[PDB]
RNA sequence: GAAGGGCACCACCAGGAGUGGAGCCUGCGGCUUAAUUUGACUCAACACGGGAAACCUCACCCGGCCCGGACACGGACAGGAUUGACAGAUUGAUAGCUCUUUCUCGAUUCCGUGGGUGGUGGUGCAUGGCCGUUCUUAGUUGGUGGAGCGAUUUGUCUGGUUAAUU
RNA sequence: UAUUCCCCAUGAACGAGGAAUUCCCAGUAAGUGCGGGUCAUAAGCUUGCGUUGAUUAAGUCCCUGCCCUUUGUACACACCGCC
């Protein structure tokens, strides 16, 4: 609910659509591997994710500067009601196993 | 170190002005929308786009913020 | 649920093009939507002080690509769009008045969509 | 199909190299063809060598980090059974097998 | 999202270590980009044992 | 500045090589300098911090821009919160960073409060790791005995040996 | 604010270094380039590498500093002490 609105919606989408989103600790990308539609890189990224997980709606690791965000089972609320997305939504972690 | 004395002129942070700014829109009796003063070429800013009298500046605010010209 | 009560058609698709972005939000790009076919439906204020701004836009409305509604009040008139953060548990949120705006591409189909756009077109 | 087939081994580990190059030439000579065995080339030292400090100070004492890489290699000439048996076995450790089609 | 601009192309604008972005000291060769502390750390690992 | 034993060319002898003299290099000291950021002070600080730096580095000064103020908590529906502005005054800059004009994204914005977030800021006498070294010197430890009420002590040693309680 | 290099051109002190002091015994010292590292640019830096390759000690504790043993010690922030 903030930033460049074009930008800042895919991004939350994208984490939608995955499981897991890695990223990299580098202002300056102009991309980012998967959406990037245009420029968004890490800011607009980050910006967005280090507020999910300050908030509460994501959760974090680090490892040798990248930023290894893991979506919370809080968020799956947070982001799909930001989305207005179904209410069955399955983000991505459907998991057909065995 | 040192504490910064700093020459007495303490810069401004400024506002970029109040402004209601939409009100100079002449509705001649019926409604219909069209005055006259300087233009911009510019494409996002489609003909409609609006110029000034400042001590100097004039400026055209329409490809979002993307496009002032030198004036 | 999302049935429409009162004053809450217009309320959903305007919740919902805010959230699908496009919404030609005022005498502006309200007045630019409806120089295209950027416009589709609106709401406008009945309250209105220099009514020049109200009849700017019912002039446009009234052409082909036909527009209208009413809903009284200026003070009430964007709590069905989209304008609050969330700050503050209660929603006390903002406070000035409220007026024109220009609804584009609804939000998706259906919810209020099949309500408010049948029942405009042919209130009957 | 008779193919002039180069198996490429790179590896670290001489031991757990020469366990892999053993059974190529046991793999092969089993439903014989040819060969010319093991090839030795020189063993690469990747020989790094850095200050022992972090930061400036103390007697100047370094480290001699090193890495070896030792490759052999096999000639040999068969069909696209005899190539896909003898490279998918004999596998495992940390070690890099090659497959050459033929002569260039 | 504009201006933040040189050559970061050559020079230790560009290049830093992969561990811990620290721009120093840093073990080009090899095709390594680690800080030459970073070396002892993720050295074992990488494969450079100490031998004579 | 006790005594026996033993040992090291960071000791000497016997030398050569130098080094210490010159110019030059760059390391530091100082002065000077707005600035010559800075760590490192006998040895085990001084081409050492991988420290060969135009710009980056870089922190530091003379400026000057930029915000990347997460987060929440508050404040901001619309006579559109100011998201983001092509010619000139300028400014260094085609920095809307600012002095009119205004034309768009459009629920972002902005202003408080708490709170951060960094910081090549501070403190290595607040610490981890890593390093340096006392010190590639021969040393250190326990079980059982034996000695001491017991700290302790022997084992762990006169001598020959040995690079080395070997 | 000679970047680095070349081409010209100027063309210095030094004719073996005053008081001191490190380095080491065999493929050793020295010279000698050459790689690597450092690098866009680039090394008088180090770390390796051969190559050419000597003289001399092969012992002692005489200086400096280390090990043990015995001993003395008012030192135990340990003689850079204590007084």
């Amino acid at each position: 609910m903030l930033m460049p609105k074009k930008n800042r919606i895919a991004i939350y989408e994208l984490l939608f659509k995955e499981g897991v989103m890695v990223a990299k600790k580098d202002v300056h990308m102009p991309k980012h591997p998967e959406l990037a539609d245009k420029n968004v890189p890490n800011l607009h990224v980050m910006k967005a994710m280090q507020s999910l997980k300050s908030r509460g709606y994501v959760k974090e690791q680090f490892a040798w500067r990248h930023f290894y965000w893991y979506l919370t089972n809080e968020g799956i609320q947070y982001l799909r009601d930001y989305l207005h997305l179904p209410p069955e939504i399955v983000p991505a972690t459907l998991r057909r196993s065995r | 170190k040192k504490s910064y004395t700093t020459p007495k002129k303490n810069k401004h942070k400024r506002k970029k002005v109040k402004l209601a700014v939409l009100k100079y829109y002449k509705v001649d009796e019926n409604g219909k929308i069209s005055r006259l003063r300087r233009e911009c070429p510019s494409d996002e800013c489609g003909a409609g786009v609006f110029m000034a009298s400042h001590f100097d500046r004039h400026y055209c605010g329409k490809c979002c913020l993307t496009y002032c010209f030198n004036k | 649920g999302g049935v429409m009560d009162v004053n809450t058609a217009l309320q959903e698709v305007l919740k919902t093009a805010l959230i699908h972005d496009g919404l030609a939000r005022g005498i502006r790009e309200a007045a630019k939507a409806l120089d295209k076919r950027q416009a589709h439906l609106c709401v406008q204020a009945s309250n209105c002080d220099e009514p020049m701004y109200v009849k700017l836009v019912e002039a446009l409305l009234a052409e082909h690509q036909i527009n209208l509604i009413k809903v009284d009040d200026n003070k009430k008139l964007g709590e069905w769009v989209g304008l609050c953060k969330i700050d503050r548990e209660g929603n006390p949120r903002k406070v000035v008045g409220c007026s024109c705006v220009v609804v584009k591409d609804y939000g998706k189909e259906s919810q209020a969509k099949d309500v408010i756009e049948e029942y405009f077109k042919c209130k009957k | 199909a008779i193919h002039r087939i180069r198996i490429t081994l790179t590896s670290r580990n001489v031991k757990s190299l020469e366990k892999v190059c053993a059974d190529l030439i046991r793999g092969a000579k089993e439903k014989n063809l040819k060969v010319k065995g093991p090839v030795r080339m020189p063993t690469k030292t990747l020989r790094i060598t850095t200050r022992k400090t972090p930061c400036g100070e103390g007697s100047k004492t370094w480290d001699r980090f090193q890495m070896r890489i030792p490759k052999r290699l096999i000639d040999l000439h068969s069909p696209s059974e005899i190539v896909k048996q003898i490279t998918s076995i004999s596998i495992e450790p940390g070690v890099e097998v090659e497959v050459t089609i033929a002569d260039a | 999202g504009f201006y933040w601009s040189h050559p970061r192309k050559f020079g230790q604008g560009s290049r830093s270590c992969r561990v811990c972005s620290n721009r120093h000291g840093l073990i080009r060769k090899y095709g390594l980009n680690m800080c030459r502390q970073c070396f002892r750390q993720y050295a074992k690992d990488i494969g450079f044992i100490k031998l004579d």
